[PDB]
């Protein structure tokens, strides 16, 4: 996280991080969704390019983290979405972790909610802002050593495309402040398959909307991260946690 | 409600409430700034 700031305990109950079984690394950001389903992008499990591909046994999460109690969990499964090539645009990087054993709740341990139609349709829209935790590098190149957080508004659909030459498809969005807004802030190495989060204003819950995809450098003015769309995609996680689940 | 408990696992319901704010009437310092975005 770039030109964020420091959490405060429990702001982000559902926060998990995704770590390389020893030799132990911190490989990228996730979310609970239950207590027994985690929430993440593709590219963090599969990515060749990247040196990256791993099983159930090769990785670890640790749920509850606030500061650098909180529990430590095994996964039972991963399910990378089917129609995810990376070996092109990193469309619908989305993927599922299922835990051995369920993390029971607790004042920094709690999901967040996944979006319906009406949520997405009133809040996904340009100029309203999300927000986006994570324990990415605080600078583009250098780790935190609290949770940090970061507020970010959501960008036109035609300026998205208009940043990058990379193709933006319907299961993207993408977020940012614009190159003369005051504000600047991100989501950087490290950040990835975090989720960037809205808060209702008519049932005061937290919806996920977005789980940090991709962005061309870290907090690079006229530049924008780029996120998964969570609800286009739900009808594959309903099918995956029930006949998985 | 949109998923089975039996399957999906416990928190549903309850999703997106944080028992140290929302579940105790509190907000945190900069979800105004979000709330404010939009209106
Ligand atoms: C990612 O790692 C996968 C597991 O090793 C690997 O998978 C398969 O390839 C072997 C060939 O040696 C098959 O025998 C095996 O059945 C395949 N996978 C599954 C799930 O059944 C992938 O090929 C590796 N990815 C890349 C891009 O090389
Ligand atoms: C420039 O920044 C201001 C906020 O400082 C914003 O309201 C305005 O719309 C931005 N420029 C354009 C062309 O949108």
């Amino acid at each position: 996280i770039v030109e964020g700031w420091d959490a405060e305990k429990g702001i982000a109950p559902w926060q998990v991080m995704l770590f390389r079984k020893s030799p132990q690394e911190l490989l990228c950001g996730a979310s609970l969704i239950s207590d027994r389903w985690v929430l993440t992008a593709a590219h963090c499990i599969l990515y060749p390019p990247w040196d990256k591909n791993f099983t159930e046994n090769d990785l670890l999460v640790r749920i509850g983290k606030h500061s650098r109690v909180e529990k430590i969990s095994m996964l039972e499964k991963i399910y990378v979405h089917p129609r995810y090539n990376w070996r092109e645009n990193l469309d619908r990087d989305i993927a599922l972790l299922k835990l051995k054993k369920p993390v029971p709740f607790s004042d920094y341990i709690h999901p967040v909610c996944l979006p319906d139609k009406q949520t997405v349709t009133s809040l996904l829209r340009a100029g309203y802002k999300g927000r986006v935790t994570g324990w990415g590098n605080l600078r583009e190149t250098i780790q935190p050593s609290v949770l940090q957080v970061v507020n970010l508004p959501i960008v036109e659909r035609p300026v998205c495309k208009a940043s990058t030459r990379i193709r933006i498809t319907d299961n993207m969005f993408c977020a940012g402040f614009k190159v003369n807004d005051t504000k600047r802030g991100d989501a950087c190495e490290g950040d990835s398959g975090g989720p960037f989060v809205m808060k209702s204003p008519f049932n005061n819950r937290w919806y996920q909307m977005g789980i940090v995809s991709w962005g061309e450098g870290c907090d690079r003015k006229g530049k924008y991260g780029f996120y998964t769309h969570v609800f286009r995609l739900k009808a594959w996680i309903q099918k995956v946690i029930d006949q998985f689940g | 409600t949109f998923f089975n408990e039996k399957t999906f696992g416990l928190g549903e319901a309850d999703c997106g409430l944080r028992p140290l704010f929302e579940k105790k009437s509190l907000k945190d310092t900069t979800e105004k700034e979000l709330l404010d975005s939009y209106i």
